């Protein structure tokens, strides 16, 4: 399962510079988002100095 | 009749070894300059050292309670 | 006079690397600006809209601007009236001509607070300590009871009165307003006036470290892989005879 | 046959960074050339965006700059990348001139002299750059420096007023500097192309100072990737500054709008000139100081005639290695001094480092060379 | 000028090489790595360090003499 | 500007000194009024643009600093507009 992983990854997606590119662009899409979630979620957890301020001052 | 954390913390800080010695040297100079007339050795320096030792310790402890 | 003392390092809640500003503490600080300094200190680079995403809400921001009379454009008669104050309005306040600061006080310019934290040396630390460390003259020097005394100030002698315990106040959910607790706030606000971007960059900074912490080794291995060929090359010299 | 090789355009590219024979040898100290290139386009790219907003009149000079960081979207990263990019540019510049001296790369007369011209040019470029936001330091740093030329006999006066556009650092003086600070980096870039043209005649020197024709490797893929990695590092450095310590290398005094009657007590040029500033005031003479300050950078052009060793690199010469780092350390002293007031210890130690800088280059290094030859029976 | 094929003359030298896809990018990275760096440091400390501490000493002293020159006792 | 052209140095000064300007602020953050130097321009009539309007009826009397170059037909158009003033033919009434 492990060797065949990197292998299959090469087989189906890496040879043809086509797919190789098709994947990195498609892989950049999902990544950009998942990185911005975790990253912001991290920025929040170490803080909580703004935003939950909203639940207080407004709500109308 | 207010709560002045600065003053509360200043007291205990203003106490400590370092500060005593500087306040000691301060009063020494204080009186030295008080008991003289036509002198210009003006006692400014000794105050500052006292503040440094005091205010350094003021920062480490202060905010800890401040709301 | 020609000798000095440098500020301590107060544990601000934004002194840390990836540390955001306390926004609740920027409000209080704003309020501190509105009543106290705003009658002596210019803050030309901040506007009511700037406060919107930061502390207050849209509506809250408007009403605050609407509590002054401005001077909108001329109309038909080549005039100049006065207006409630929008959002597009800045905080240009005290005195028109510079010398009007002077005439009011005695010489002495109360410098604009839009850029103070970034323009002294020691940021909020110097301002906070100048505000808080107000003290009484040692000996051998008399002022002019105009030039108040200050240790955290160049020449230790200069111009501004300590309006920091004279207490005003208005913290909706409330907080005691001592000299100190009101100082952290004006300072925590003064940082943001000098650098509104403060928090945003530190978020990118976090991303910048996380990203580089992934790209750096990755590029290294790419460069390692290609140099492979030269790192393991073996030579042999086979001359004749 | 192959297009990359024969197309009139690609030929260039190919013979400049693809097939170019390069030493298998060159180390990290060789990355600074490409980083200088990157620093250049970066200063050009952010610099341009800054000019789409900055306005060049005293009235709005400071204001527009503030407008940029607050109102202009991301005008702040742009502004800071610009400011810090200038520093990064100087770090690499000094590193580059360092590598050259240590390794004897200066034996390439033309390549190196073009580099001296690159130095004065990027230097002259940045002096003007910092006058732009019209801060206290800008005006004042602009005043201190410009006036220097007023020591040139019979003409300093006329000249200084001529580049001033008046009798002082006025309105004329700000727009002028904007214009030149815009056109200089383009000329820098063309001159840098001639740097490369001349460099390509010989190929790169290397750590051993021994000819490497016997072991050359193609620039791609080795130095394209070793160059890629080292740019990423330069991005780390650069971004660390703008995203964490944006004002660290900058004076807080330039954040206060200029004032022609004020005159700060503090008064220093940007960090990248401190060593030269030190050298200048260490002389109690108007003409002396300035002449000495000039000689301080223009001496990079004396170096080749002072080469004395039978070996090109310093890699195999320890007396010189010691003298080299003394030279580095002595500049670090000069930096330190220049950042300090002209009082107590600082005066005389500043005057010592000065004589030393010159003794180290004009006499100690040449002599160490002759001795190291003698020690080898050469 | 330049160009491979016209650089210089060399004879009798063989060079064995290996495909990057056949070897590892970090062979004994720390194993042989660290020893080497120590060695390189050792090889150069006596030439690089001495001028720097010399600056360091002159830096801290020069600083102390400055600060302590701006106070007065008798006279 | 008039100095090298028509008048003399002295002549020019006196002409400027026949109006009251508004020199810079002083100590009180003020604004006084001054005889008029040489460094002074000819900024006159109405402050805000609409003050031209209110005075007349709409209608802006455009600045004469650039007129000859800004109409079409130089002095010819202005001269003829100034001189060729005439009475309405028929079928159209103005608004006096
Ligand atoms: C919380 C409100 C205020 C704050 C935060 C504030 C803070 C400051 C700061 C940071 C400076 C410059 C310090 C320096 O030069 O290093 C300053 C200068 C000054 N401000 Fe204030 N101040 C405030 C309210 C006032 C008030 C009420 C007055 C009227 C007494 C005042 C009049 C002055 C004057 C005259 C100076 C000039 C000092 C001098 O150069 O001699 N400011 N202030
Ligand atoms: C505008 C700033 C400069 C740029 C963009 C620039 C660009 C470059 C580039 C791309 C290289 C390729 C090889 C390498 O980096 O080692 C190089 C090498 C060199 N540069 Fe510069 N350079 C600049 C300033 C200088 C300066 C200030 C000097 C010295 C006064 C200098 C003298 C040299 C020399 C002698 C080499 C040959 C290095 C060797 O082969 O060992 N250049 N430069
Ligand atoms: C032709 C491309 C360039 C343009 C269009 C440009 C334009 C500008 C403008 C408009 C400013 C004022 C706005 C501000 O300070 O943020 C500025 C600041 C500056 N740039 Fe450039 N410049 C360019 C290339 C350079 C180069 C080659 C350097 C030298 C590394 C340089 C270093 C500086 C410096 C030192 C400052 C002032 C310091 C500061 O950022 O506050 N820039 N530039």
């Amino acid at each position: 399962v492990a060797p065949t992983l990197t292998a299959r990854l090469y087989s189906l997606l890496f040879r043809r510079t086509s797919t190789f590119a098709l994947t990195i662009v498609v892989g950049a899409l999902f990544f950009e988002r998942a990185f911005d979630q975790g990253a912001d979620a991290i920025y929040e957890h170490i803080n909580e100095g703004k935003l939950w301020k909203h639940i207080k001052h407004k709500y109308e | 009749e207010l709560v002045d954390p600065l003053t509360t913390v200043r007291e205990q800080c203003e106490q400590l070894e370092k500060c005593v010695k500087a306040r000691e040297r301060l009063e020494l100079c204080d009186e030295r300059v008080s008991s003289r007339s036509q002198t210009e050795e003006d006692c400014t320096e000794e105050l500052l050292d006292f503040l440094h030792a005091r205010d350094h310790c003021v920062a480490h402890k202060l905010f800890n309670s401040l709301k | 006079s020609d000798l000095e003392l440098h500020p301590p390092s107060y544990p601000w809640s934004h002194r840390g690397l990836l540390s955001s500003l306390d926004h609740t503490s920027i409000r209080r600080g704003f309020q501190v600006y509105k009543q106290v300094c705003s009658s002596c200190h210019s803050m030309d680079y901040v506007a009511y809209r700037h406060l919107v995403g930061v502390c207050y809400t849209e509506d809250e921001a408007k009403a605050l601007a609407e509590e002054v009379e401005v001077q909108d454009g001329p109309n038909e008669d080549g005039e100049m009236f006065m207006r409630p104050g929008k959002l597009s309005d800045y905080f240009p306040k005290p005195y028109p001509n510079p010398e009007a600061a002077r005439a009011a006080n005695n010489g002495a310019l109360p410098p604009d607070l839009s850029y103070i934290v970034r323009a002294r040396h020691g940021g909020e630390d110097y301002v906070f300590s100048l505000l808080t460390g107000y003290c009484e003259p040692p000996t051998g020097v008399s002022l002019r009871e105009g030039l108040y005394f200050n240790p955290y100030f160049p020449g230790q002698a200069i111009g501004m009165a300590p309006p920091i315990y004279n207490e005003v106040l208005e913290f909706d959910d409330g907080t005691p307003a001592t000299m100190s607790q009101v100082a952290k706030d004006v300072c925590t606000f003064l940082r943001w006036a000098a650098e509104p971007e403060h928090d945003h960059r530190k978020r990118m900074g976090l991303k910048m470290l996380l990203m580089m912490g992934l790209l750096l080794p990755l590029v290294y291995a790419m460069k390692r892989h290609k140099w492979s060929v030269l790192k393991s090359r073996k030579l042999a010299y086979r001359p004749p005879k | 046959t192959n297009i990359r090789k024969s197309h009139p355009l690609m030929k260039i590219v190919n013979n400049a960074f693809i097939d170019l024979p390069a030493p298998s040898n060159i180390s990290s100290w060789w990355n600074f050339g490409s980083l200088l290139g990157i620093c250049l386009i970066l200063q050009i790219l952010t610099g341009l965006f800054l000019a789409m907003h900055y306005t060049s009149d005293t009235t709005t000079a400071f204001s527009s700059v503030t407008h940029i960081c607050r109102d202009v979207n991301y005008g702040w990263i742009i502004r800071y990348m610009h400011a810090n990019g200038a520093s990064m540019f100087f770090i690499c510049l000094y590193m580059h001139v360092g590598r050259g001296l240590y390794y004897g790369s200066y034996t390439f007369l033309e390549t190196w002299n073009i580099g001296v011209i690159l130095l004065l040019t990027v230097m002259a470029t940045a002096f003007m750059g910092y006058v732009l936001p019209w801060g206290q330091m800008s005006f004042w740093g602009a005043t201190v420096i410009t006036n220097l030329l007023s020591a040139i006999p019979y003409i300093g006066t006329n000249l200084v007023e001529w580049i001033w556009g008046g009798f002082s650092v006025d309105k004329a003086t700000l727009t002028r500097f904007f214009a030149f600070h815009f056109i200089l980096p383009f000329i820098i870039m063309a001159i840098a192309m001639v740097h490369l043209l001349f460099l390509h005649e010989t190929g790169s020197n290397n750590p051993t100072g021994i000819s490497s024709d016997v072991d050359k490797i193609p620039f791609h893929p080795y130095y394209t990737i070793k160059d890629i990695l080292g740019a990423l590092l330069l991005i780390l450095a650069l971004m660390l500054l703008v995203l964490f310590a944006p004002d660290l290398l900058g004076d807080p005094d330039n954040y206060t709008p200029a004032n022609p009657l004020n005159t700060p007590p503090h008064i220093k040029p940007e960090w990248y000139f401190l060593f030269a500033y030190a050298i200048l005031r260490s002389i109690p003479n108007k003409l002396g100081g300035v002449l000495a300050l000039a000689f301080s950078i223009l001496i990079l052009a004396l170096i080749p005639l002072l080469h004395t060793s039978k070996q090109r690199s310093m890699m195999f010469r320890p007396l010189s290695q010691c003298l080299f780092w003394a030279l580095v350390a002595d500049l670090l002293t000069l930096t330190w001094i220049g950042g300090q007031p002209v009082e107590h210890p600082y005066i005389t130690i500043g005057q010592l480092a000065s004589v030393l800088y010159f003794l180290l280059i004009l006499v100690l290094m040449p002599t160490a060379g002759t001795i190291e030859n003698k020690l080898l029976k050469w | 000028g330049r160009q491979f094929g016209h650089l210089t003359r060399v004879r009798h030298v063989i060079t064995y090489s290996l495909s990057p896809f056949e070897q590892r990018a970090f062979p004994h990275y720390f194993s042989k790595g660290i020893p080497n760096v120590l060695r390189r440091t050792r090889a150069c400390i006596l030439r690089v360090a001495p001028p720097f501490v010399a600056f360091y000493l002159v830096y801290t002293w020069g600083t102390q003499e400055f600060e302590k020159s701006k106070r007065k006792n008798p006279a």
